[PDB]
Formats: C-alpha cells, structure tokens, sequence
C-alpha cells in the first residue's frame, strides 16, 4: 500500500489523474503474473477517434501482505482537452529485465472512472505517507472477467462529477469499438 | 552575492536597494572584528554565470534523478530527504523536453557541480603554528592540494 | 462468429451496468446541488427577518 | 407577525420540498439496483 | 423593504431551484435514449 503514495509524487504530476488499482490473486492467476520484486511495469493508453498514442510511464508496484490482498499499482489517466473519453483503453505492460516475459494487461476507462465515483527561513518537509485512508470499491475487468479493487483516497471538487465526453453519431457499436 | 545584484540593478533597478546591498556586503564580521572592503567587478564574471547556469538545472535534475531511483532496495536515508524539496519542484512535468535533449542537460549539469566544487577544495594552503602581532612574524608548514 | 456472438453478448452486459452506475452518479451529484441550494434559501430565510431590518 | 408567520411559512414549506428531493435519489438507489439483479 | 427584499430573495432563489429540477428530467431524456441506440 506504499506504491500508491509513491506514484502520486513521481507519476502523479506527469499525469492528469491516477487510477489507484489493487489486483487480487484471482486476477493474477488468470493473467499469470509471477510476483518477483524484479518486475518493471510500464503503462500507456490507446486513444480512440483521435491519433492514438500516449507516452510510456514506469509505475512502481509492490505486493501487499495481509481487507484485500495482492499486487498494488496505479494506473495513469490522460485528459486531452479537459475531459476523458469513455471508450479509451489503458494498457499495462509487464516485463522482467533479464528473462523472456512480456504480458499485456488492458483496462477500460468506464470500469475506472465509474469506480472513482462515490532569522533562518523555513523549508517544508513532505515525506511519503500511508496516513491517508482508503475506500475500497469493487470493479470487474471487461476483457477477462476477473475482479479488481480500486482505492479512493481523501484529499470545485464535490460540486462536479468526473467529466466524460461520450462519442457522437454516427458511431460503430460499442461491442465493436471496445475491441 | 554582490556581483549578482550588480547585474540585477542594471536591467531592472526597483528590485535592488542600495540601503540593503551596501550594508551587509561591505562588512565582514570575523574574529570579533569587522573589515572594510574596497569595491566599486571583472574577476568574478564567470562564477556569477557558472553558479547561475547551474541554478536552474538543479530543480529539473533532482526529480529526473529521483524518478529513476525507485525500487525495493532504495537507500533508506532518501526516504527522509525526499521531503525537503519544495512542492513546486515536485510538479515539474518533463514531457516538454525530449530524451536526447535531457542528456545535454545532464552532462552540462554534472560538469558544473564538479568544477565549481573543486575550486574551493584546491589546497595550496599552509598551517601556521606560531605568530606574533606587533612583529608580523609567522612560521608554518605547507601541504599542497 | 461464435466468439463475436459472445463478445457482443457479454460486453453489452458489462458496459450496461457501467452506464447505469454513471447515471446514478450524475443524479446524486446534482441532488447534492439541490440540497446545497434548498438549504441556501433556508439559511437566507434564517436572516430574512434580519434582512428586512437592514 | 413578520417574525412569527414567516417562521412557520418559510421553514415548513421548505422542509417539505427538501424531503421530497431525497425521494428521487432514494428511488434510483432502489430501482437501478433492481435492474442489476433481476435483469442482468 | 419587506416588499423589496422578499421580491428579490424569494423569486430568484426559487427560479434557480426550478430550472435545475428540469435538468434531471432533461438528463434521463438524453441518457436513457442513449442506452436504447448504443446498447440495444
């Protein structure tokens, strides 16, 4: 549970919003993710109805030893021109530095955006802390069908929900635009 | 410090006060005494530029160096020294500079951090062990670098 | 085809509950605006007999 | 009477509006969750 | 001032509540019809 608060200071500013995600073992058994501390995570998102690429970011992940239990991560969310797209895939790429291992884990924003909804001078000292409490909210992955947890940490905020910009007609069917 | 404010007040005069500047940069309180200094510069026209060309590369530097150093086996002291950096430096988004531009902002950056630090740890110095005031005699021994 | 008959069957079930859960959170975030606007009237009512004094 | 009658009018009418705005949010909390189990 | 200040208070606050109750009915008229074409 340290990897959420680490990423808000190093991956946090380089994004627009973060998607704090904890993966249970039932998700880990399906995608076959062998939990070693050597693992380097890399994240990028695949846009739709636009030129689709975002930059690649390295996200730190740590095993949580026990109320859920499993791998803890943080996914980047990108807001081009002030809003989110609903059908917009965030891809998690898992790889080891030495051996032959490459895994692609894919998430959709509507499973994340909905899940977020409820004299000498002074130098400041702001260390990383797990003091902020977590609110565990359920979710399901659309692509695999394995549940994963989403944290909501406490901090024009309570007035507005999270902005979404649904696609406009003419549109292909969203069973065909998701895949 | 005085040579920097000689260049600030040459372009924008309202930021430098002569009552503030020539009051704490002309007296040196050392060894229970003060000393007057005769200053109207040309000798320090590179340290005022080497310390200032280093002055903006440090805030970008100490976040690019900390995003690369994060792992299970971080040295535990930098858990403390992560908080001393101000909040505005912690929001530098390095997307606005490319990766073959960032290398040019490191080999420049490290080279001033050494070559400014070395010229004060250069030691043609000598340790006086005996002295008299009204005769101006002194003995010592020398130790280079 | 029989996998496209199962992609279109299941993702019309997973995304349907996401749109309905978005629809609840649009409504409850505006009911909060109404109860912030109803109580803004009643708070001005609590000194409306004081605003009639000026 | 400006203090007395405005107290009983502009509070009791306001509270009956406020308690029925909460009826809309309590309706979707029951009915949309009913769509989830019965029809999905 | 009982006629003047109650005119600007108990009309302008009331109209801002009424125009936002119509926002709820205009939201379901857009979103439930969006479920019909996109997902059915």
């Amino acid at each position: 549970m340290d990897a959420h608060a680490i990423n808000e200071r190093y991956v946090g500013p380089r994004c627009h919003r973060l998607a704090h995600v904890v993966l249970p073992r039932t998700f880990l058994l399906h995608h076959a993710i062998p939990l070693e501390p050597e693992i380097i995570f890399s994240t990028y998102t695949r846009f739709s109805r636009s030129p689709g690429s975002s930059r690649r970011l390295v996200v730190c992940g740590k095993r949580v030893l026990p109320s859920p239990s499993g791998l803890a991560l943080s996914l980047p969310l990108f807001s081009h021109d002030g809003n989110f797209h609903p059908f917009d895939i965030s891809v998690l790429r898992i790889s080891c530095p030495g051996s032959n291992l490459s895994l692609t884990v894919r998430f959709l924003y509507l499973s994340l955006v909905v899940a977020m909804g409820a004299p000498p001078v002074r130098l400041s000292f702001n260390p990383v802390n797990a003091d902020v409490p977590a609110t565990w909210r359920d979710a399901t992955n659309v692509y695999s069908g394995a549940p994963y947890y989403v944290c909501v940490y406490e901090r024009e905020d309570d007035w507005l929900p999270i902005p979404l910009s649904f696609p406009e007609e003419p549109v292909p069917p969203p069973p065909s635009l998701v895949f | 410090v005085y040579h920097i404010y000689s260049k600030i007040s040459a372009g924008a005069p309202g930021d430098v006060n002569m009552a503030e500047l020539d009051l704490y940069t002309t007296n040196v309180s050392f060894m229970g005494r003060t000393y007057r200094l005769d200053v109207d510069l040309r000798v320090l026209d590179d340290l005022s530029m080497y310390l200032c060309i280093l002055s903006a590369l440090v805030p970008r530097g100490c976040l690019r160096l900390l995003t690369a150093l994060v792992r299970h086996d971080r040295h535990p002291l930098t858990e403390v020294f992560e908080g001393v950096v101000p909040d505005e430096v912690t929001r530098i988004d390095l997307d606005q500079l490319s990766v073959p531009d960032d290398i040019t902002r490191m080999r420049v950056m490290f080279s001033y951090l050494q070559s400014l630090s070395s010229i004060f740890n250069l030691g043609p110095r000598l340790h006086v062990y005996a002295y008299s005031a009204e005769t101006l005699a002194a003995s010592c021994w020398y130790s280079p670098r | 085809s029989q996998l496209v008959r199962n992609r279109e069957r299941k993702t019309k079930a997973h995304l349907l509950s996401l749109e309905l859960d978005r629809l609840v959170q649009v409504h409850d975030s505006r009911v909060r605006v109404i109860n912030a606007d109803i109580d803004a009237v009643k708070q001005m009512i609590g000194n409306m007999t004081w605003s009639d004094n000026i | 009477t400006d203090i007395d009658t405005a107290k009983i009018t502009l509070i009791s009418f306001i509270r009956r509006i406020k308690q029925k705005v909460a009826a809309l949010s309590a309706s979707l909390a029951e009915t949309v969750d009913r769509i989830k189990k019965w029809y999905l």
